[PDB]
């Protein structure tokens, strides 16, 4: 929120409050759950199987 | 039973794919599996020693 | 750029094979990505040249602490995220009389391989009023009061150790040559070689069969090279770039290759 | 089924390894030179090849 650049959490908004949470809470699945790995701000990157 | 452990040491293997595509030389690095069984339970000898304290 | 390690000539027959050797282990790269971000850092305690080092507690990239000793849980703590800011300072909660000494806070870097420590010296006084950082010359040394926490400060800022990039493909091997009357800068690429393993040769298909480095070369740093059925067109200045570009090593070798003579050698360099 | 025993590989450090004939049924046994294999701090080997 005080626009640092640490490399533990993330933002999201509700209500046009910006509130904070956490990266390890985060996932994607396609049908397995995938692997991050590359994090950048609005950007993400996965390898991850066939999924539909 | 069970005390035949006594003088052992896990390993440091050549895991193929450690996840997000490489390789690794990892712990947790499976060798060898075998699946005899007609019902599809598998047996599996990873470089860990478990139960061990 | 780079710069100079070793410029020497080289004297060999014709119709025999040069061997410019070129040779460094830290540039090894392998096929793989296996663990190429690690890196650690280890607090070790000793006394002097008399007394033996022992290892309190070490840490590896992007993890959490690992304490040797079980008096020492909950009372040597590190801040576990270190290599994002570079502050890699131990907070002693209690001292006691063995841990008078000389600290060193021990940074590795296992992918360049370089290593780098720094020593701290604890004095456990008695009197609070007589507590102190000072520079001794060469390091901090702490006058901590028995049983007050201590903080050795281990800061480093260097972008090499900090989490930030460590995208590693980029060093990088050059095979050039200086022909005798070329100038400078305009002297021809021989090879490159990328960590990966892909190579580029330039020139005429005489020159590009005739020119390898042999096949493991970035996997073992040794980028020597093999120059089969030396012929007159191949004397010159010949020059190695090995270039690990994040971890700041910018190296060139330079060989004065005449051929002449096959045992009359004087041994150079 | 079979099983197939392979035991650890006889890396040969700064010499040149030699088959030895063994009685064993479907025996494989090949000497790969100019191996320079490594390991989590470099080579296992001090010569280079
Ligand atoms: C480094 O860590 C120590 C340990 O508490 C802390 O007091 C200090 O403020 C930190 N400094 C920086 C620049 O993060």
């Amino acid at each position: 929120t005080d626009d640092s650049h640490d490399w533990t959490k993330l933002r999201y908004m509700d209500s046009h409050t910006p509130a904070d949470a956490e990266r390890a809470g985060l996932l994607v699945r396609t049908s397995a759950p995938c692997t991050i790995t590359g994090t950048m701000g609005h950007f993400i990157l996965a390898r991850c199987p066939k999924g539909e | 039973n069970f005390n035949v452990y006594k003088a052992t040491r896990p390993y440091l293997a050549h895991c193929p794919d450690c996840g997000e595509g490489h390789s690794c030389h990892s712990p947790i690095a499976l060798e060898r599996i075998r699946n005899e069984a007609t019902d599809g339970t598998l047996k599996i000898q990873v470089s860990l020693q478990i139960g061990i304290k | 750029s780079s710069s100079l390690v070793s410029e020497s000539v080289v004297s060999l027959a014709a119709g025999t094979q040069a061997v410019l050797r070129c040779q460094s282990p830290r540039m090894v790269w392998t096929q793989d990505r296996l663990h190429d971000r690690q890196r650690v850092v280890h607090w070790d305690l000793s006394g002097g040249p008399g007394s033996q080092r022992r290892r309190l507690v070490d840490m590896y990239s992007a993890g959490e602490q690992r304490v040797y000793e079980p008096r020492d849980r909950d009372r040597l703590l590190l801040s576990p995220s270190a290599f994002h800011d570079g502050n890699f300072s131990l907070l002693i909660r209690a001292v006691d009389r063995g841990d008078e000494g000389v600290y060193t806070c021990n940074l590795h870097h296992h992918y360049c391989h370089l290593d780098e420590s720094l020593a701290v010296r604890l004095e456990v006084t008695e009197d609070p009023l007589l507590s102190r950082a000072y520079w001794d010359g060469e390091k901090e040394v702490l006058v901590v009061a028995h049983g007050a926490p201590a903080l050795m400060t281990c800061i480093n800022r260097a972008h090499v150790w900090t989490d930030r990039h460590l995208e590693e493909a980029q060093q990088v091997v050059h095979w050039d040559r200086q022909l005798p009357g070329v100038s400078h800068d305009r002297a021809d690429r021989l090879l490159d070689l990328y960590a990966s393993g892909e190579r580029r040769a330039y020139g005429p298909p005489f020159l590009r069969d005739r020119v390898s480095v042999n096949t493991n070369a970035f996997a073992r740093g040794d980028f020597s090279l093999r120059i089969d059925e030396l012929e007159r067109a191949d004397e010159g200045i010949y020059s190695c770039h090995l270039h690990h570009h994040y971890c700041g090593l910018h190296e060139r070798r330079v060989f004065h290759l005449q051929v002449t003579e096959p045992a009359f050698e004087p041994p150079s360099a | 089924e079979y099983k197939t025993v392979i035991p650890s590989p006889y890396v040969k450090c700064c010499g040149t390894a030699e088959c030895k004939d063994k009685s064993l049924p479907d025996y494989s046994c090949k000497v790969f030179t100019g191996v320079y294999p490594f390991m989590w701090g470099g080579a296992y080997c001090f010569c280079d090849a």
